[PDB]
C-alpha cells in the first residue's frame, strides 16, 4: 500500500491528486471527521457534534481556545487516521491488491509536534498522546512502501492564499515552518531507514 | 455412590424406569422452559439485535434445549430421592 | 524402618528446605529441585527392590521420565527470563 | 495446652500462669516467624529485636491473663462462670495497652480480647466443637 | 450538645461502623503489601510447613 | 496480524484510555445524553444487518 | 353479607380440611427427617449400611 | 529415633 | 497456529480426565504432571517481558507442589505397599498430601502465587488457568475425603476466606480481584469437604459457571483496570448492566443463584455440629461481597465520565460473538428454585 | 436446519416420555 | 500395576504375598468402613510382613 | 396464589406497554389487583386461614398484605414527575424494580416456611438497594448504599444459620407445626445465642436504638419512591417475622428482654430528642420513624397479648403516615430544591391545601384520638405499664416530644413569612393532592372498624 506524505495546506491537496493517479488501489480521501460514518453503514457524514465535536475550522478562526479543541481534533484525526491504516491495510491482506493511503499514522507525529511549539495545546496533552501512541502504534509493525514529499513554505503559503477557504488562509506561517522543520528533521530521518 | 450392585457411567438405572416419569407439565419443568427462554432472550440483548422479536427462531432452539435436558434431569431427580428413601427404610427394618 | 530409608527422607528433606530458602539466580532451585527428584527416585527404588514387587520395577525410571521432563522445560523459562536480565531472583 | 487444660478449677495459680505464659510464648514464636518472613527486617540484630519485642509481648499477656483469671477463681471462688475469664481477659488487653503505648489500642485490646476469653469458658462449660 | 450529636453521629457510628471500617484498612494494606517478592512468601511456604 | 486489522474496535481498543484531561473527558451528562442521541439515528440502534 | 358469603368464600370447612392435610403432610417429612439423620450417624459410624461404605 | 516417625536401627542387612 | 494451540489445550483437557479417570497413583502423579506442561506454554501467548515471570511463578510453585505429593505417595507406599487411593495410612504422609493439594488450588497461605499469576496473563488464559486448573486436584481430594484430618483442612479452609476478604479490598484493575474471588471461594468448596462431598462439587460447579460468566464478560469489554471498565456504560450499556448481577451472585444475595452454595454448605456443617465455624465464615463472605459491590459501583449503578474519543467507537458492533456465555449468565443467576435438582449429584 | 433438530428433540421426547409411561403401567 | 498380587510375569510372587492376600479375600463386601476394624489383624500381620 | 401471578404479569405489561402510556398501565392495574387483595381480608375468628401447603394468611399477615398492595400506585404517582427525561427503556427498567419488589413482599408475608420466608426477607434487599444507588440524589448515597446493606446482612446471616439448626434438632421448619411442636428452650448458654441469633436480624431491620444509624441516612439520599417502602414497609416487616419466631423461645424471653427493653425504653426518648433539632426535614421526619418503632419493638418483647395488638395497629398506622409525610415534603424538595428546612419559610401564604394535608399528616403524627396510631399507642402503654408500674414515666415523656416536634415541622416550614425571592413555586399539581388524599382517606376510614386491623390476639 502506498501513503504519499505531501506536506502542506493547498499542497496537501496536490499531494493527493498526484497520488490517486499513481495508484491502481482506492486513493484515501483525507479521512476526517465523517471518515468513519463513511465506512459505519449509512456511509454518510453526521453532524460535527457527536461525530468528531472539533470542527476544523473551529480549530484556525480561534486555535488556542479555552476550550481543548486545539487538542481536541489533533487526537480524534490520530484516531480516525488510525482506522484509516485497518480500513485499507486489511485489504492488503485480503485481495492482495496494493491500495492507496492519503497520509497514514506515522504523519501524524508532526502536526502535534508543532502545536505543541505554537502553545495551542499544553504538555499533558501530549504526555497522553505518545503513551497512547506507543501503546497502540506498536503492535502494527510493517510501515512505509510510502513517498515522502517537499514543498516550500512560502510557495504553499502562497497557494494557500490562491486556495478559497479563508480559514486556510488565516492559517499561521511560523507554525507551518516549525511543522516542516521538525517533519523534515524526523519523521524522514527515521521512518526512510525502515522503508529502506 | 459405592453402593453395592450399581454401575458407575449410566446415568439412569434400569432400575428405575419403574417411577412414574415426570408429567409433561410439571411446574419445575415449565420453568427450565423460561429458563432457556431468558437465555435465548439475552442471546440477543447481548448482540445488539432487536430484542424479542428477531432470531425467534433460535429462541425456539434454547427454549427447546433447556426443557428438553430438565427432563432427564427431573427424571434422575426422582430415582435418587425414591432411592434414599427405600435405603432408609430397609436399614429401619435392619435394626429394629 | 530401617535407619537408612531415614537417611534418605532426611536428604529430601533437606532437598526441600534448600529449595525454599531461595536465594540470588533462581538457577540453584532449578538445581534443588532436580536433588529432590533424585532423593524420591532413590527412595522408591530401594523399596521396589525390597518387597519383590517386580511390577513396580517399571515405575522408578518412568517417575524419572516426567520427573527430568519437567527439569527440562524449567531451563527454559529460565532462559526467557536470563534474556532480559542475566538473572536473578532478586 | 492439654497441660494448659488440666487447671484444675484455678487451684496453684502459679502452676496455671506458667503454662499460660508457655502458650503466650509459642503464639509469639510464631507471628514472629511469618513477620520475618513477610517482613524481610534487614540487619539480622533488627530481626531479633522484632521477635524479642513480639515473644515478650505475648509471652506477657499469657502470663498476666492466666494469674488474673487463676486469682479471681480463688477470690470470688464463684468460680466456674465464664465471667471469671472475663477479666483477665479485659486485662489481657491492656497489657497490651501497655506495650503499644496507646489508650485507643490498649481500650479495644481489653473489651475484645475479654469477650473472646469469656466465649472460650463458655465453650469448655458447653463442649462446643468448633471442629 | 449531646444527643443529636457525640452521643449517636459520632460514637454510635465509631463503635461499629468505623471500627471494622478502619479494621479492614489495616488488614487489606497488610495482607496485600504490594511487593510480591519470592523469597518472601516462598520461605513462608518452608515455614508453614514446618508448623504444619 | 490479519486478525488483527479485522474487529477495528480492537485496533481501537486502547484509544480510549482513562487519563482524564480535562480537554479530553467528558462529564457522564453530556455523555449520557450524547450517546443518548446516537441511538435516534435510523441506523444505529441495532448490529446493521437487524434494524 | 349473605351474599357475599354465597358468590367468594365459604364454609370453615373447606379450610378446616385443608388446614388438616397439611399438617399431615408436614408432619410426617418432620419425622422422616429426623428418622434420616438417625439412620445416617448410625450408617456411618458402621458402615453395615448400604450407602456410606466406601 | 524419635524425630517424625521411627526409624528401627541397625545394619542394613537385616531387612 | 491454532492447531497446535488447541493440541496443547486438548492435552490439558487429557491431562486432568486422566487424573479423573485412574486409580492408581502414579497414574494422578502423572495427571498432574502432564498437566503442568502443558499448561505453562499457554500461558506464555502474545509473550510479555511481564508473562514471562508469570509463568516463571506458576512453574515454580506447581513443581514444587508435584514433588511434595509424590514424596508423600512414596511414603504411603513406605507405610502399607499400597498405590490403589483408598485410605492413607500414615499421617505424616497424609498432611503431606493435603499440603500438596493445598499449593494445587492455591488455598492459603499457600495462595500467594495465584493473585501475581493471575496478573500477568490475559483473560482467556486467566479464566482457563482460575476454572480448568481447579478441577484436578478437587477430582483427588474428593477421593481422599475418606481420610483427612479435618483440623487440618479446616484451617486453611478459613483461612483461605480470611485471605480472600482481606486482599479483596484492596486492589483495582480487576484480574488480581478476579483472583482473591476465586482464592475465597476455595475455602468454601474445601470447608465442607471432609463433611459431604456432594456439596463440594455442587459448590463447584456454581463456581465455575460464574467465573466463566465475568470473564466471558471482561471479555466482551476488554476491561481490565477498574476505571477502564467505568467508561463501558455508555457503549454497550447491557453488559456493564449485567456486570452488576453476576457480581451480586457471586456475593450470594438470596434470590440469586449464588446462595445456593452458601445455603446448602450451612446445611451439612450445621448436621455435623460445628455450628460456630459457618457462623463465622458466612459472616466473612460478607466482606467478600464488598469489594464485588465497590467495583459495581465504578460500573453500571454509576457513570463515571466518559472519555471524548469513545464517540467513533459507538459505530463499530462487537465481533466474535462467545456463543456459550448467555447461558452461563442465566446458569449462574436464576437456577435457585433448582437447588433440589442438585441429589441428581447423588 | 436449526429448527428442524429442535421439532426433533421434541419429537423425540415425546416419544420416550410416551413409552416411558407404559413401561411404568407395565412393571 | 495395582497390589502385591495380581498376577506378575513369570509368577514371581511378592515378598508379602500370603498375608496381603488373607488380607484382600477378607475385604469386600464389608467396605472401607467397618474394614478398618474386622480386618485390622491381617492388615497388621501384613505390616510386619512389610516392615 | 391468584393475588400473586398477576403481581407478575404487569411485567410483561410493563415492558410491553407504548413507551408514554406506562405509567397509565401500571397505575390501573395495581390498583385493581389492589381491590382484590383486599378479600383476602375476611380471614376467621379461628384458625387461620390456609391455602396451599407453601402459603397461609394469618390475621397478622392481611392488613399489611393489603397495605403493601396498596402502596404501589402511590409510589407511582410520585415517582412519574420526579422523572421524565429518563430513557424510556430505562424508565420501563425502573418500575420493574418496585414492582419486583413488592412482589417479593407479597410473597414473604403469607410465609409459610420460616426458610422461605427468610430468603425473601433477604431477597427484599436487591431491588430497594438498586433504587437507592441508581436513582437517589447527591454523593453521599454511595455511601449509604453500603450502611443500609451490611447492617441488613450482618444481623440476617446468623439468623439464617439458626434457622437450619433448629430444623435438624427439630422435625420440620414449618410454621404451623412448630407453632403446635414448640417446646421451651432455656437458660445454659447455647440458648441464648440461640436467643439473639433468633432476634439479632429482626431487631436490626426495624431499627433499633443501638443501631438505626443506617436508617436516617437511607432516606436523606433515596429518591422518594425508595423512601416510601424503606419506611412504610421493610422496618414493619422486620416486626411482622419478629412476630412470628416468638412462638418458639419462652420462657427465656422474660429473662433476656431487659437489656433491649433499655435500648428502646431509653433509645425512644433519646431519639425523639434528637428529633426535636434536625437541620433538614427529610431527616426529621426518619428519626421520628424510629421513634415511634420503639414502642413497637418494647410492645413485642412483653409479649402480652394487649401488647400485640397494640403492635399491628402501630405498625400499619406508622406505616402510612410516614410514608406520608415523606411524599408531602418531597413535594417542598421539588418546588425550591431548598431541603433545608430554614428556606421553605412562608409556604401557606402562598398556597392553601397543601397546608392542610401538612395539618392532618401531622396531626395524626403525634397520634390524637381516635387515630389508629393513636389507639395502637394507648394499648403497649397499657401492657408495658402492667408490666412495670414506672414504664409510664417514660412513656409519658415520649407523648410530649412527639407533639413538639411534630407540630414543630409544621410551625417552621410553614406559618410565618414567606421568603422573598423564592419564586420557584408553582400552584400544586392535581396528582400531589390526589397522591396525599390516597394516604390520608384509607388512613381515616380504617379507624371506623379497627377490629380488622388489630391482629390476630
Amino acid at each position: 500500500v502506498i501513503t504519499v506524505d505531501g506536506n502542506i495546506c493547498s499542497g496537501k491537496g496536490r499531494l493527493a491528486r498526484e497520488i490517486a493517479e499513481k495508484l491502481g488501489l482506492r486513493h484515501f480521501p483525507e479521512a476526517g471527521i465523517h471518515y468513519a460514518d463513511s465506512t459505519t453503514g449509512d456511509g454518510k457524514p453526521l453532524d460535527v457534534q457527536l461525530s468528531g465535536n472539533c470542527s476544523l475550522e473551529k480549530f484556525y478562526d480561534d486555535p488556542k481556545s479555552n476550550d481543548g479543541n486545539s487538542y481536541r481534533l489533533q487526537s480524534w484525526l490520530y484516531a480516525s487516521r488510525l482506522l484509516q491504516y485497518a480500513d485499507a491495510l486489511e485489504h492488503l491482506l485480503s485481495t492482495g491488491q496494493g491500495v492507496v493511503l492519503e497520509r497514514s499514522i506515522y504523519s501524524d507525529f508532526v502536526f502535534l509536534e508543532a502545536m505543541y511549539r505554537q502553545g495551542f495545546i499544553r504538555k499533558q496533552c501530549v504526555e497522553h498522546y505518545n503513551e497512547v501512541k506507543k501503546v497502540t502504534a506498536c503492535e502494527y509493525l510493517p510501515p512505509h512502501v510510502v513517498v515522502y514529499v517537499d514543498v516550500p513554505v512560502p510557495e504553499i503559503q502562497s497557494r494557500i492564499q490562491k486556495k478559497g477557504n479563508p480559514h486556510e488562509m488565516k492559517i499561521t506561517a511560523a507554525y507551518l515552518q516549525d511543522i516542516e522543520n521538525a517533519y523534515k528533521k524526523t519523521f524522514l530521518p527515521e521512518m526512510s531507514e525502515k522503508c529502506e | 455412590s459405592g453402593r453395592p450392585g450399581r454401575v458407575p457411567l449410566q446415568f439412569l438405572p434400569n432400575e428405575a424406569r419403574s417411577l412414574p416419569p415426570p408429567k409433561l407439565t410439571d411446574p419445575r419443568l415449565v420453568y427450565m422452559g423460561f429458563l432457556g427462554y431468558c437465555s435465548g432472550l439475552i442471546d440477543n440483548a447481548i448482540r445488539r439485535r432487536p430484542v424479542v422479536s428477531a432470531g425467534l427462531h433460535r429462541q425456539l432452539l434454547y427454549v427447546t434445549s433447556f426443557v428438553f435436558f430438565g427432563y432427564y434431569l427431573l427424571k434422575r431427580q426422582d430415582y435418587m430421592y425414591a432411592l434414599r428413601d427405600h435405603d432408609m427404610f430397609a436399614y429401619v427394618k435392619s435394626h429394629p | 524402618m530401617p535407619l537408612v530409608y531415614m537417611n534418605i527422607i532426611m536428604a529430601f528433606a533437606i532437598a526441600l528446605a534448600g529449595l525454599l530458602m531461595y536465594r540470588s539466580h533462581l538457577m540453584s532451585s532449578l538445581l534443588c529441585l532436580e536433588g529432590m527428584m533424585l532423593s524420591l527416585f532413590i527412595m522408591s527404588t530401594l523399596i521396589i527392590l525390597n518387597t519383590h514387587f517386580t511390577l513396580a520395577n517399571m515405575m522408578p525410571i518412568i517417575l524419572l521420565v516426567f520427573a527430568a521432563c519437567e527439569a527440562a522445560l524449567g531451563l527454559s523459562l529460565l532462559v526467557m527470563v536470563s534474556n532480559t536480565y542475566g538473572t536473578d531472583y532478586v | 495446652l492439654h497441660k494448659y487444660s488440666d487447671i484444675p478449677e484455678g487451684t496453684e495459680c502459679h502452676r496455671k500462669a506458667y503454662a499460660s505464659t508457655s502458650i503466650g510464648g509459642a503464639t509469639g514464636l510464631i507471628v514472629s516467624a511469618y513477620s520475618i518472613a513477610l517482613k524481610p527486617p534487614a540487619s539480622f540484630l533488627e530481626g531479633v529485636a522484632r521477635t524479642g519485642r513480639y515473644t515478650f509481648t505475648s509471652a506477657a499477656i499469657g502470663a498476666i491473663f492466666g494469674l488474673t483469671s487463676c486469682i479471681s477463681a480463688q477470690v470470688r471462688e464463684k468460680p466456674d462462670d465464664p465471667l471469671n475469664y472475663f477479666i483477665g481477659g479485659c486485662a489481657g488487653g491492656l497489657t497490651l495497652g501497655a506495650r503499644t503505648r496507646s489508650y485507643g489500642i490498649g481500650a479495644a485490646a481489653c473489651a475484645y480480647m475479654g469477650l473472646t476469653a469469656a466465649l472460650v469458658k463458655m465453650g469448655q462449660l458447653e463442649g462446643w466443637q468448633v471442629f | 450538645k449531646s444527643a443529636s450529636s457525640l452521643l449517636d453521629l459520632i460514637w454510635l457510628e465509631t463503635i461499629l461502623p468505623k471500627t471494622t471500617s478502619f479494621i479492614q484498612m489495616k488488614m487489606s494494606i497488610m495482607v496485600s503489601n504490594q511487593k510480591g517478592l519470592i523469597k518472601l512468601y516462598f520461605l513462608s511456604f518452608l515455614i508453614t510447613i514446618m508448623i504444619s | 496480524l490479519r486478525m488483527l486489522v479485522q474487529n477495528k474496535l480492537e485496533v481501537l481498543n486502547y484509544t480510549t484510555i482513562p487519563v482524564y484531561l480535562p480537554e479530553i473527558t467528558i462529564g457522564a451528562h453530556q455523555s449520557d445524553r450524547v450517546f443518548q442521541k446516537f441511538t435516534e439515528l435510523p441506523g444505529r440502534k441495532y448490529s446493521p444487518g437487524y434494524n | 353479607s349473605r351474599w357475599i358469603a354465597r358468590t367468594f368464600y365459604d364454609g370453615p370447612e373447606k379450610n378446616y380440611e385443608k388446614t388438616m392435610a397439611i399438617l399431615q403432610i408436614e408432619a410426617e417429612k418432620a419425622e422422616l427427617r429426623l428418622k434420616e439423620l438417625e439412620v445416617r450417624r448410625l450408617m456411618r459410624a458402621r458402615g453395615d449400611g448400604p450407602w456410606y461404605q466406601y | 529415633v524419635e524425630i517424625i516417625f521411627k526409624f528401627n536401627g541397625l545394619g542394613d542387612w537385616v531387612i | 497456529n491454532p492447531i497446535i494451540y488447541t493440541t496443547l489445550i486438548m492435552t490439558v483437557m487429557s491431562g486432568t480426565m486422566l487424573v479423573m479417570i485412574s486409580s492408581h497413583w502414579l497414574l494422578i502423579w502423572i495427571g498432574f504432571e502432564m498437566n503442568l506442561l502443558a499448561m505453562i506454554p499457554v500461558l506464555m501467548k502474545n509473550f510479555n517481558p511481564r508473562a514471562t515471570e508469570a509463568a516463571t511463578k506458576y512453574f515454580l510453585t506447581q513443581a514444587t507442589a508435584s514433588m511434595m505429593l509424590m514424596m508423600a505417595i512414596i511414603i504411603n507406599l513406605l507405610y502399607s505397599g499400597q498405590w490403589t487411593i483408598t485410605k492413607m495410612f500414615n499421617p505424616v504422609a497424609m498432611t503431606m498430601m493435603t499440603m500438596a493439594l493445598a499449593m494445587k488450588l492455591g488455598l492459603s497461605p499457600f495462595h500467594f502465587w495465584v493473585p501475581e499469576v493471575t496478573q500477568g496473563i490475559s483473560l482467556q488464559a486467566g479464566l482457563l488457568l482460575l476454572t480448568w486448573q481447579k478441577l484436578a486436584p478437587l477430582s483427588v481430594l474428593c477421593q481422599i475425603s475418606q481420610s483427612i484430618n479435618p483440623n487440618l483442612m479446616l484451617t486453611m479452609a478459613m483461612l483461605s476466606i480470611l485471605i480472600g476478604g482481606w486482599g479483596g479490598l484492596n486492589q483495582t484493575q480487576l484480574r488480581k480481584i478476579m483472583a482473591y474471588s476465586s482464592i475465597a471461594h476455595m475455602g468454601w468448596m474445601t470447608a465442607v469437604l471432609p463433611y459431604n462431598t456432594t456439596m463440594t462439587i455442587l459448590n463447584l460447579l456454581i463456581y465455575i459457571t460464574m467465573t466463566l460468566a465475568m470473564f466471558m464478560l471482561l471479555i466482551h469489554s476488554s476491561a481490565t483496570t477498574t476505571l477502564s471498565l467505568s467508561h463501558t456504560w455508555n457503549k454497550m450499556p447491557v453488559i456493564t448492566s449485567l456486570m452488576m448481577v453476576t457480581l451480586l451472585s457471586m456475593g450470594g444475595l438470596p434470590p440469586l443463584s449464588g446462595f445456593m452454595p452458601k445455603w446448602m454448605i450451612i446445611q451439612e456443617m450445621t448436621k455435623n455440629e460445628s455450628i460456630i465455624m459457618p457462623t463465622l465464615m458466612a459472616m466473612t463472605a460478607l466482606l467478600n461481597l464488598y469489594f464485588y459491590m465497590r467495583l459495581a459501583y465504578s460500573s453500571s449503578l454509576t457513570m463515571f465520565p466518559s472519555t471524548n474519543n469513545m464517540k467513533m467507537k459507538w459505530q463499530f458492533e462487537h465481533t466474535k460473538q462467545m456463543k456459550l456465555l448467555p447461558t452461563m449468565i442465566v446458569l449462574s443467576t436464576l437456577v435457585l428454585p433448582m437447588t433440589p435438582a442438585l441429589s441428581s449429584l447423588n | 436446519l436449526t429448527l428442524g433438530t429442535s421439532v426433533f428433540l421434541w419429537i423425540y421426547l415425546i416419544k420416550q416420555h410416551k413409552e416411558d409411561v407404559l413401561e411404568y403401567k407395565r412393571r | 500395576m495395582t497390589i502385591q498380587s495380581a498376577e506378575q510375569p513369570h509368577k514371581i510372587p511378592g515378598r508379602c504375598h500370603a498375608f496381603e492376600k488373607e488380607w484382600i479375600e477378607c475385604a469386600h463386601g464389608i467396605g472401607g468402613i467397618r474394614a478398618e476394624k474386622e480386618c485390622k489383624i491381617e492388615f497388621d500381620d501384613f505390616v510386619e510382613c512389610l516392615l | 396464589l391468584k393475588i400473586i401471578i398477576p403481581t407478575t404479569m404487569l411485567l410483561p405489561m410493563t415492558w410491553m406497554s407504548k413507551h408514554n402510556m406506562i405509567w397509565i398501565n401500571a397505575t390501573v392495574h395495581s390498583l385493581l389487583i389492589s381491590l382484590i387483595s383486599l378479600s383476602l381480608l375476611n380471614q376467621l375468628g379461628e384458625n387461620s386461614l390456609n391455602f396451599s401447603l407453601t402459603f397461609f394468611s394469618d390475621s397478622l399477615s392481611a392488613p399489611l398484605l393489603v397495605l403493601t398492595t396498596w402502596l404501589l400506585p402511590l409510589m407511582l404517582m410520585a415517582s412519574q414527575s420526579h422523572l421524565s427525561k429518563e430513557t424510556t427503556t430505562r424508565k420501563k427498567l425502573y418500575i420493574t424494580m418496585l414492582i419486583l419488589l413488592q412482589l417479593f413482599l407479597i410473597m414473604t408475608f403469607t410465609a409459610t416456611e420460616l426458610i422461605l420466608f427468610y430468603i425473601l426477607f433477604e431477597a427484599t434487599l436487591v431491588p430497594t438497594l438498586i433504587i437507592i444507588t441508581r436513582w437517589g440524589n447527591q454523593t453521599e448515597r454511595l455511601n449509604a448504599g453500603l450502611y443500609f446493606l451490611f447492617y441488613t446482612l450482618a444481623g440476617s446471616l446468623p439468623l439464617l444459620v439458626a434457622l437450619v439448626y433448629i430444623q435438624n434438632t427439630t422435625g420440620s421448619l414449618n410454621f404451623l407445626i412448630i407453632h403446635y411442636w414448640s417446646h421451651p428452650l432455656s437458660n445454659s448458654w447455647s440458648n441464648i445465642f440461640m436467643w439473639l441469633a433468633c432476634i439479632m436480624a429482626f431487631m436490626v431491620k426495624m431499627p433499633l436504638y443501638g443501631l438505626h444509624l443506617w436508617l436516617p441516612k437511607a432516606h436523606v439520599e433515596a429518591p422518594i419512591a425508595g423512601s416510601m417502602v424503606l419506611a412504610a414497609v421493610l422496618l414493619k416487616l422486620g416486626g411482622y417475622g419478629m412476630m412470628r419466631i416468638t412462638t418458639i423461645l419462652n420462657p427465656l424471653t422474660n429473662y433476656m428482654a431487659y437489656p433491649f427493653l433499655m435500648l428502646s425504653m431509653w433509645g425512644m426518648i433519646m431519639t425523639s430528642s434528637i428529633c426535636l433539632r434536625q437541620t433538614d426535614l427529610k431527616s426529621l421526619i426518619a428519626y421520628s420513624s424510629v421513634s415511634h418503632m420503639a414502642l413497637v419493638i418494647v410492645a413485642i418483647m412483653i409479649q402480652t397479648p394487649w401488647s400485640f395488638m397494640g403492635a399491628t395497629a402501630l405498625m400499619i398506622a406508622h406505616g402510612l403516615t410516614s410514608s406520608m409525610l415523606f411524599c408531602l415534603a418531597n413535594t417542598n424538595y421539588e418546588r425550591v430544591h431548598s431541603r433545608t428546612m430554614i428556606l421553605a419559610r412562608g409556604l401557606q401564604t402562598l398556597l392553601p391545601l397543601m397546608a392542610t394535608w401538612w395539618l392532618m399528616a401531622s396531626l395524626t403524627n403525634l397520634a390524637l384520638p381516635p387515630s389508629i396510631n393513636l389507639i395502637g399507642e394507648l394499648f403497649i402503654i397499657t401492657a408495658s405499664f402492667s408490666w412495670s408500674n414506672i414504664t409510664i414515666i417514660l412513656m409519658g415523656m415520649n407523648m410530649m416530644i412527639t407533639a413538639l416536634y411534630s407540630l414543630y415541622m409544621l410551625i417552621t416550614t410553614q406559618r410565618g413569612k414567606y421568603t422573598h425571592h423564592i419564586n420557584n413555586i408553582k400552584a400544586s399539581f392535581t396528582r400531589e393532592n390526589a397522591l396525599m388524599a390516597l394516604h390520608i382517606l384509607p388512613l381515616l376510614l380504617l379507624t371506623l372498624n379497627p377490629k380488622m386491623i388489630l391482629g390476630p390476639l
